[PDB]
């Protein structure tokens, strides 16, 4: 479990194991005073790189919580189709409302 | 009083932008609550085909929400974002909404044919097209001021060596990468490295060739140097964009779970299952950001933001370049000089001065950069932090372009094109021809 | 000038070193913007030659 | 319990212990004749200062009667956020309708 | 009429205020039932950011109801209150009401450039710079007659 | 009239320098042009407010 006033604590698996609903509330309940006794080993800029790796890993975890509610997304452009020498390739402009009752 | 009468020479029935589509553009350069979400999306969609064809449900419901709050056009400063809506978003915007977006596109291709009426049929001269060596907007010697690509950069280096075509992108020669991902972030690298992310699909990924047509850069150079200064009257400028926080403040996602027997919410007032309801407005979140601009967004359209996990972007870099004069002008008394044009790879032009907000600090996202003398805001530059107080009366008269982005005399467009914009009264239809009447070479 | 370092500090290095250069005398090209086309022909300005 | 025709009776705890619904009806049911036998020890202007201290203390008591109906108010401006070195600070323009069913 | 022809001399299209925003302002200076609630707020906001961004709902329902009972623009007498309803209250008012308040701010910022187009560019004189000594509104010797 | 309680000081003006320029334009030019001089300024009794 990470503590966001300590830069050398943020990892991917600390962010990803925390839920997206929990990720927001953890950062909003942290401490104002930043500790400088132990920095991140890749620098403070490396911790920002480390932090965004956990969000995109949790949004894909968030999308799998809605797999019983959305559809299988079709490809968007031409040129990506298995049977191409007899029928050509379309692509759905994703303008509809994917929702499953 | 003379250029405006010369500007009426091309207004003899080529194209007229309708007055109902003028004021829908002027307002977008005047909104002090233009919602700052759209500035994040211009840093998010960032010129790409694949990102735009997933975020269609957002961008329609961002425009149609903005259509019912101010009645102005959206995404105006990016011709790449104008042209993608006019190609893709056909039957989801209303009938009345599409009328503005064509008169910002079909006007531009009428501006491109101004070249094609005053140029004779000639052969190539210095390995270059004959239509280039008359009018400035056809030359690849220039660059568009906001380039999400290397499309103008690929075609420039293919010129002959008699015109010195080098680009010093921050002291280093430009190296062209392929793509950017989660594990290739490196947000502060200092190589001469630029992106080529904007592609039709993933498999069509090349760096030995440019990805788009050759007229495409001419459509931008017309849009950013003629259309944009004709509206803003010299009250706009470019800016460099901190990508560190934009990918953060778009992925502060709070998405409520939908019950498996219920239905999709569509009400930002009544129901609590909606991501703009106050029981889901957690501070410093993405749902807080859409409520800031009163942008009505549907529920599962928020889930489509995951495309930003695949197509990242590095940073904004400065772009200086040298250029020898024309092939039909290279006298030996002229070989000893150059012409330096400024550009920003992956930048965003600001429209209205939002320095009077106190809900977002100044040095958060958009550090301003006055690239060209046409783009130098009187309130934009003089409200960035650490501005010295002995210049606030100096900042008002003169523009404030640094010579790290090209000065007056070593650029292409000098000072007085700026002052012709402010001191004219021709209207928004005659200036876009009268400016074109000034970009002809000598 | 050559572009050195990141573009974030590019404006800051400008105003911190040029602050005493911008207030010596008149700028030539901005001063032409407030010229009557008969005043520009008069010997008033020193930008004839 | 205060009597508003007597200036030396109004205190904070006399106003605050009376309800806001009762504060209005007490002043509207007072006497027209003002007594001058005993003024307020800080003067008549000090009693006006003493009286406004009870209203703001009772409105906060009034707001706690609606804590089961309103939300937790978020900060309005930037610069007030615990986790600031990785994500910046927004602020909700309070234009919504805070109400709890 | 001589000052009027000089007044029309600057009217070569710098800015023209919309005529729909004149009768929404000619009304506001002439309503005998201009409600005193609209005055009672102006001592309570007292020019502050923090009070206005807290009262950002109560300003809306006062404007919309007054826009739906007389059709005039409210809160005109305080420029500090003009460019707060402009710069913060965008997507609460109707579209038609927003155009009035922008024609009261962008008009003044168009009036600000009247000074700057008429000043020769020069060095400073007395602790003040060259464009300040020309037009009266640039001098700090004045004060606005209502300052919060 | 401040943004937030952390930015509280008395050594400086808390807004831009052009802000008071827009007031002087508003009250000496705009307001008398509409009212035809039928307005007045007032002192406000903050006790009964």
């Amino acid at each position: 479990v990470p503590q966001f006033h300590r830069p050398s604590t943020v990892t991917t698996d600390s962010v990803r194991a925390l839920g997206m609903r929990g990720l927001v509330l953890a950062t909003n309940n942290s401490q104002f005073i930043m500790d400088n006794n132990h920095p991140h080993p890749q620098g403070t800029q490396g911790a920002v790189r480390e932090f965004l790796r956990g969000q995109a890993a949790a949004l894909t975890d968030l999308g799998l919580a809605h797999a019983n509610n959305t559809f299988t997304p079709q490809p968007m452009f031409a040129g990506d189709a298995p049977a191409a020498w007899l029928r050509p390739a379309f692509g759905l402009r994703r303008t509809y409302s994917p929702f499953v009752v | 009083a003379f250029r405006d009468a010369r500007g009426l020479e091309l207004g003899v029935g080529r194209h007229a932008m309708a007055p109902a589509t003028i004021a829908a553009v002027r307002g977008a350069f005047d909104d002090r609550n233009y919602p700052a979400v759209f500035y994040l999306l211009q840093a998010a969609i960032h010129g790409s085909e694949h990102v735009f064809c997933a975020l269609a449900r957002l961008v329609v419901q961002c425009i149609t929400s903005y259509w019912n709050n101010t009645r102005c056009a959206a995404f105006v400063n990016d011709y790449s974002l104008v042209s993608y809506v006019v190609t893709y978003l056909g039957g989801d915007l209303p009938e009345e909404c599409m009328a503005v977006y064509r008169d910002l596109v079909a006007h531009v291709e009428a501006l491109a044919q101004l070249v094609d009426d005053f140029t004779l049929t000639g052969p190539e001269l210095g390995g270059q097209a004959q239509a280039e060596l008359n009018h400035l907007m056809r030359d690849p010697a220039l660059l568009p001021p906001l380039v999400w690509d290397c499309d103008a950069l690929m075609r420039r280096a293919a010129l002959d060596r008699h015109r010195d075509c080098r680009v010093s992108a921050g002291g280093h020669d430009p190296v062209y990468a392929a793509a950017c991902n989660v594990a290739t972030a490196d947000f502060n690298r200092n190589d001469g490295q630029l992106l080529h992310n904007t592609q039709a699909r993933a498999a069509d990924a090349a760096d030995d060739r440019p990805h788009r047509g050759a007229d495409w850069t001419v459509h931008h150079k017309i849009y950013y140097y003629v259309m944009v200064p004709a509206f803003s009257r010299g009250r706009c400028c470019t800016a460099g964009v901190r990508f560190d926080r934009v990918y953060a403040t778009l992925q502060n996602m709070v998405v409520p779970e939908i019950a498996p027997g219920e239905e999709c919410p569509s009400d930002p007032v009544t129901d609590p299952a909606h991501p703009l309801h106050p029981a889901n407005l957690v501070a410093n979140t993405v749902n807080a950001m859409f409520h800031n601009g009163r942008v009505v967004v549907d529920g599962p359209a928020m889930l489509t933001l995951q495309v930003l996990a695949h197509n990242m972007a590095e940073r904004t870099t400065a772009l200086l370049c040298s250029a020898a004069p024309d092939a039909g002008a290279n006298t030996a008394s002229t070989t000893n000089m150059r012409i330096f044009d400024g550009a920003l790879h992956a930048g965003i032009l600001l429209m209205a001065p939002q320095h009077l907000d106190h809900t977002i600090q100044n040095g958060d996202y958009f550090y301003p950069l006055p690239v060209h003398a046409l783009f130098a805001g009187a309130d934009h530059v003089a409200n960035a932090p650490n501005f010295p107080p002995a210049l606030r009366d100096l900042s008002r008269q003169v523009p404030l372009v640094p010579p790290a982005l090209g000065a007056n005399y070593f650029s292409s467009i000098r000072q007085p094109v700026v002052q012709h914009v402010r001191e004219s009264a021709a209207g928004e239809n005659a200036l876009t021809y009268a400016l074109m009447a000034g970009y002809f070479k000598i | 000038a050559a572009p050195a370092g990141p573009a974030a500090d590019m404006q800051q290095l400008f105003l911190n070193a040029w602050g005493q250069r911008l207030a010596h005398g008149r700028v030539r090209w901005v001063a032409e913007g407030q010229m009557t086309p008969e005043q520009f022909m008069q010997p008033d300005n020193a930008n004839l030659a």
